RNA sequence: UGUGGAACGGGGUAUUGUAAGCAGUAGAGUAGCCUUGUUGUUACGAUCUGCUGAGAUUAAGCCUUUGUUCCCAAGAUUUGU
RNA sequence: CCAAGCGUUCAUAGCGACGUUGCUUUUUGAUUCUUCGAUGUCGGCUCUUCCUAUCAUACCGAAGCAGAAUUCGGUAAGCGUUGGAUUGUUCACCCACUAAUAGGGAACGUGAGCUGGGUUUAGACCGUCGUGAGACAGGUUAGUUUUACCCUACUGAUGAAGUGUCGUCGCAAUGGUAAUUCAACUUAGUACGAGAGGAACCGUUGAUUCAGAUCAUUGGUAUUUGCGGCUGCCUGACAAGGCAAUGCCGCGGAGCUAUCAUCUGCCGGAUAACGGCUGAACGCCUCUAAGCCAGAAUCCGUGCCAGAAAGCGACGAUUUUUUGG
RNA sequence: GUAGCCAAAUGCCUCGUCAUCUAACUAGUGACGCGCAUGAAUGGAUUAACGAGAUUCCCACUGUCCCUAUCUACUAUCUAG
RNA sequence: GAAGUCGGCAAAAUGGAUCCGUAACUUCGGGAUAAGGAUUGGCUCUAAGGGUUGGACAACCAACUUAGAACU
RNA sequence: CAGAUCUUGGUGGAAGUAGCAAAUAUUCAAAUGAGAACUUUGAAGACUGAAGUGGGGAAAGGUUCCAUGUGAACAGCAGUU
RNA sequence: GUCGCUACUACCGAUUGAAUGGCUUAGUGAGGCCUCUGGAUUGGCAUUGCCGAG
RNA sequence: UUCGAUGGUAGGAUAGAGGCCUACCAUGGUUUUAACGGGUAACGGGGAAUUAGGGUUCGAUUCCGGAGAGGGAGCCUGAG
């Protein structure tokens, strides 16, 4: 929400109870996906998000300190395939997310392995600490 | 308690089999006396389905002056034959046709939609009125100014041209146009006029323009509640089935209600479907039917090894954006819009860049025969 | 309206047409269809698989 | 009895992946036979290479066809201001 | 309802004692009018509908710079009211999202719809009580969930004609109906405002939920047993095949299908609260008494679905030199 | 009521108090015990191995689910008996 | 990837053989196939492990294993 | 006698309805016959796969064994068997 | 000596313990070297392919 | 003691000896005279401090030898 303008509708791919990889050197080896930001009502669907998604997530392997605590974070790679809006269907080998603050600032410094666009123009403090895009 | 929204919606109510299958048009648009004589409505036949790609003029959009990848649906529009017109006095009833005034001469084309056998049939259809006409001509003059006196509204007769159709039908399809223009006058003598003659697809309809689509559904069958109504699959556990519904209604009222979701038909019912844009309106008798400004390749709007389940498109046709209802080869009705339409959406115009004209019959990787020719080089058959 | 190259098989890629694929590495690889993503998925080799148009390049296939 | 239909055939479009057979010493090597070879014959040998983008399938709910061969110019019921 | 009061100061901004007039009761209780030749009995799942005693969304009013926050206050049930740890549970408490996670009825809705976690008294253990057999304001474990092929209802599918016959094109009485919400940006650093701060009508780009379709692309599906590969056995060998209740594996057109894919989803009238105009009554004033406008996601319509199988219209040809007309 | 043991299959109050796991547990385990109403062959405590006994948690895995879809055979369907 | 459900019910996953490795606890007997890893086809060879038998030996006949290597 | 979930007997609607779906599977030609999907012969395709759908016995049955004829009843379809 | 009370040490320690460096486990793996190919160009042969460097 | 630990045979590699490596063959080799493992707040020695004799402590440091150029690994030139 109010990350940079508006992203168009990408095919869930992470929802509840996912563990993806940490794409940062803030500590954490995974994400534990427990809630997905923007999520509506509707009974029995689970929220699901897709890259540049602003998921609550817990660490569950990692340092113990960042350990036991919900933490605001930003889905950057999933598996599941999606479509641009110029007919391309992309997906990554690996679901990556970082954690960030609500504000989306990054809590690291550095993102290793590649970064989706739609998250890229989302939070530009990503795209900054980000390499290549797509 | 958990709310949720009921499955389906109460409009579509029977969801019985359509009565018809050439799809009428429930609503003629409003009649304006200031614009020119013209037709309301089109008969054309779906032939397929292919993708396009075009420059996205919308300012503020992310992908504003971007390309992007769309789905379109090709039907085929031959020229139809004006052979009829109907006047409809307004009673405090509602419309009432006064009297139809046929051509002198019909097609066996449009004479066929009368019979059931054609061919074992004496093909005395419209001998006597061809006699009528002949005779001394001042009936058919009588009923045109019947027409013209009376009336409000001015509909006329016009049959599909079939023939020059791959579809294997001989029998073609017939419908009312309703004519909107200035005076009943103007539309009674526009149609003495076009009587046996053939109006064009592109005289009707414009590039650009949103029209609405007007067909019966693809025939499904009948159906449980799981895959009409979208309902939610009960239990592995559950005995006796688990595509149903667990309750069907409650104690007082000892009914089951109509609201209820039941098990029955799922397809082939009569829809129609708003808000379809023109992309091309592309004609028969050139070779750049599917070239653009952008790709000069000299193709037409045929997929390699033709239209799956239909054949070659070699008469005018219409690049309708999205999809369409009925399947391939049905006949398909088009209506201009009853809105008025000032989005940036509805109002923009549109340049397409490439039309996909690879087989459709498989992961088609050439778009021409010249292009599979030159990257497959020669092959065995090929050179001996 | 560029035309791509698929990174298995060799073929002409128009828009609308397979999937595309980035690796870990940052590599991007384009699949013309799903029987060459398959085979790229289970490490077949594109100069081994005799239908291919770097395995015809290879062997100099049709001179 | 008609721009008639059907059954085949051809072409196109698609799926798979290079058919059987022949030839080659290419082949890790292994045994006999000879004037004794910087291509020594012969026998066995997973496999490989060339004919071969080959072969096979391709409507059964693909397209097309001026190709071939046949078939239909019938029977029964109901219906009138 | 009354008003002693609290509310730096004003009895009813708003709280508001003591009494008083009522409504509801899903709290058990009271009685025993129905049922003991028999109404399967909690919860959960699924699904539909109804009420407002309104959580959010729509439009209004009340005070104070504004902007928030409150009365949810006035109308309003059209449209929504979630994903989890736990409780068998009803209820209730936490983790989060969200505009919101409002309350109830429908035999405390729903077992020939499901499940059997609760009860489930047969087997068995424990605590207390009893000499004992055994008992429980108790705990624990294991324990068969039958039948629709009948009538009606509902969902779909045919269907005769005295009112000529057979077809084509039509009208539409009636019944149903559908869209919903949010974010960002331009308004705008603008109105406002000593200051920091800070809106709104509109418009644009998207998105959530719902609804109707479609298969161009992508994904899934494999009896295309279509192609190729593999194991055991068999047809003397190669080749070509068969069996192994679809032998197994990779790809796999066509079809089907995916909120895993794509497309589409309006404006007219009458109003509720409320605000005004000409204007009396009650010589003036005051929305009201007559009359006229404005005005809600409200109601009815346009549009959309079905088409009265006993509603209707226009049009076409009327057993052929045999016969019937 | 000694040695032991415990909100234990035995504790009404009770979802007892504290600690642990989880983002969240009235669950589970580990400690405490004025224990309504534990307790020593009406046997108390512990116990390796064993168990189609009961309970809690973790990994692998998966249509249990998000969210359903597709395929095969036999029915259901129609027909003769 | 258990978010379903009272409850991982059902299904999936593992599975033969050879070579490594195997914890707490224990009645010392086990746990244990604990857990956790690698290999497996075809073809051509190499080495070792046994029987009678003609004058240090020996041309047969009659045999099955194990281990290793190259190639594909 | 109108009742007694009365007694015995006969006969209804449901109704040409539920249903006659475990055990992989049958096909071609000829003969007989009024009549052939079920009889016989030949051919083909399959199964039981020696802990068998094979060959014998104990208990039990009692002529079911064999030949020649019949097709009224049974063989929940048919029948020349 | 007991409890009562205060600062401090060490052990065990559920939490299926975490984290820094080494020893290993299985896979992957840059770069140089050797080795098989490889052939922009040169290279003696208007003339031709041969040793080739590469 | 596998994927070389002990020795033999043969070969490869090195400038050269050599289990340095490879294939085969036997199960060997060290160890209470302390093998193996661990700590070293351990570069070693000439040497320095204390000074009856004997002993104890230190040596990063003017000299000699060894290793290193943040950590490993690989290589060209060059006698090195």
């Amino acid at each position: 929400g109010a990350a940079s303008g508006t992203k168009y509708r990408m095919t869930l791919g992470l929802p509840v109870q996912a563990i993806m990889n940490c794409a940062d050197n803030s500590g954490a080896k995974n994400l534990y996906i427990v809630s997905v930001f923007g999520t509506g009502a509707r009974l029995n669907r689970l929220p699901a998000a897709s890259c540049g998604d602003m998921v609550l997530a817990t660490v569950k392997k990692g340092k113990p300190d960042l350990r036991k605590k919900i933490m605001p974070a930003i889905v950057v790679r999933q598996r599941k395939a999606w479509r641009r809006k110029d007919g391309v269907y992309l997906y990554f080998e690996d679901n990556a997310g970082v954690i960030v603050n609500p504000k989306g600032e990054m809590k690291g410094s550095a993102i290793t392995g590649p970064v989706a666009k739609e998250c890229a123009d989302l939070w530009p403090r990503i795209a900054s600490n980000a390499g290549t895009v797509v | 308690k958990f709310e949720q929204p009921r499955h389906g919606s109460l409009g579509f109510l029977p969801r019985k089999r359509a009565s018809r299958q050439r799809g009428k048009v429930k609503a003629f648009p409003k009649d304006d006396a200031s614009k020119p004589v013209h037709l309301t409505a089109f008969l054309g036949y779906k032939a397929g389905m292919t993708h396009i790609v075009r420059d996205l003029d919308r300012p503020g959009s992310k992908m504003h002056k971007r390309e992007i990848l769309e789905a379109v649906t090709v039907i085929e529009t031959p020229p139809m034959v004006v052979v009829g017109v109907v006047g409809y006095v307004e009673t405090p009833r509602g419309l009432r046709s006064l009297t139809t005034v046929w051509a002198e001469h019909l097609s066996e084309e449009v004479k066929r939609r009368f019979y059931k056998n054609w061919f074992k049939s004496k093909k005395k259809a419209f001998t006597k009125y061809a006699k009528k006409y002949a005779e001394s001509t001042q009936s058919i003059n009588r009923e045109l100014e019947r027409i013209k006196k009376y009336c409000s509204v001015v509909r006329v007769l016009a049959h599909t041209q079939i023939r020059k159709t791959p579809l294997a039908q001989k029998k073609a399809h017939l419908m009312e146009i309703q004519v909107n223009g200035g005076s009943v006058a103007d539309k009674v003598e526009w149609a003495r006029e076009h009587f046996e003659k053939t109006v064009d697809i592109k005289s009707t309809f414009e590039q650009n323009e949103m029209i609405d689509v007007i067909g019966v559904t693809r025939g499904k069958g009948n159906e449980g509640t799981t895959a009409r109504w979208g309902t939610k699959r009960l239990p592995r556990k559950t005995h006796r089935g688990l595509r149903k519904v667990a309750c069907i209604g409650a104690w007082h009222p000892a009914n089951v209600q109509w609201t209820v979701a039941r098990a029955g038909n799922a397809g082939y019912m009569h829809r129609t479907q708003l808000n379809s844009k023109i992309y091309r309106i592309g004609a028969g008798d050139d070779a750049k039917n599917a070239s653009t400004d952008f790709d000069a390749t000299e193709k037409r709007i045929t997929p390699m090894g033709g239209f799956v389940r239909y054949g070659v498109v070699e008469n005018d046709f219409v690049m309708l954006n999205g999809a369409t209802p009925g399947p391939v080869k049905r006949v398909l009705t088009l209506r201009k819009s009853l809105l008025t339409h000032t989005s940036r959406k509805a109002l923009e115009p549109v340049s397409l860049k490439w039309i996909d004209t690879a087989s459709k019959f498989g992961h088609g990787r050439f778009q021409t025969p010249a292009e599979a020719k030159q990257f497959l080089g020669t092959l065995k058959k090929d050179v001996a | 309206m560029k035309v791509e190259v698929c990174s298995f098989s060799g073929s002409k890629v128009y828009p609308g047409a397979g999937r595309l694929f980035v690796r870990g590495d940052n590599k991007v690889f384009r699949f013309v269809n799903k029987k060459s993503e398959s085979l790229f998925l289970q490490r077949k080799n594109p100069r081994r698989l005799s239908w291919t148009v770097l395995y015809r390049r290879m062997h100099k296939k049709g001179i």
